[PDB]
């Protein structure tokens, strides 16, 4: 858990101001996920637009 | 007397607090802690008496 640790750190940021710390210590939370993250996220995206284009057809009002 | 004031016990959280002081706002990470310490006072790279 990083939000569990961001809890304490943000509780006691030693009056730090640099958004470098903020952004990097935020984006360090979520790690790498690829090599099937890539393909399953891909299959999910293409399934999204697949069900879109499925939805598109049978058009009573969108006559053009 | 100072030991009696010391709240700390182990190498690890000691080094955590050192790490913290010199890198405020940063979470505790072991490797970076011992790396920092070893850079500062026993590394030939970044410390020289001449």
């Amino acid at each position: 858990a990083a939000a569990q640790v961001l809890s304490s750190v943000e509780s006691e940021i030693g009056r730090t101001t640099d958004p470098v710390r903020m952004y990097m210590r935020e984006m360090g939370t979520v790690e790498l996920l690829t090599r099937e993250g890539e393909i399953d996220i891909a299959k999910r995206i293409e399934d999204g637009i697949n069900q879109v284009q499925c939805s598109v057809a049978e058009y009573p009002e969108a006559i053009t | 007397e100072t030991l009696r004031v010391d709240p700390t016990n182990d190498r690890l959280s000691a080094l955590v607090e050192i790490y913290r002081m010199m890198r405020p706002g940063e979470p505790p990470t072991r490797e970076a802690a011992e790396s920092l310490f070893e850079n500062l006072f026993f590394s030939e790279d970044r410390y020289d008496l001449s």
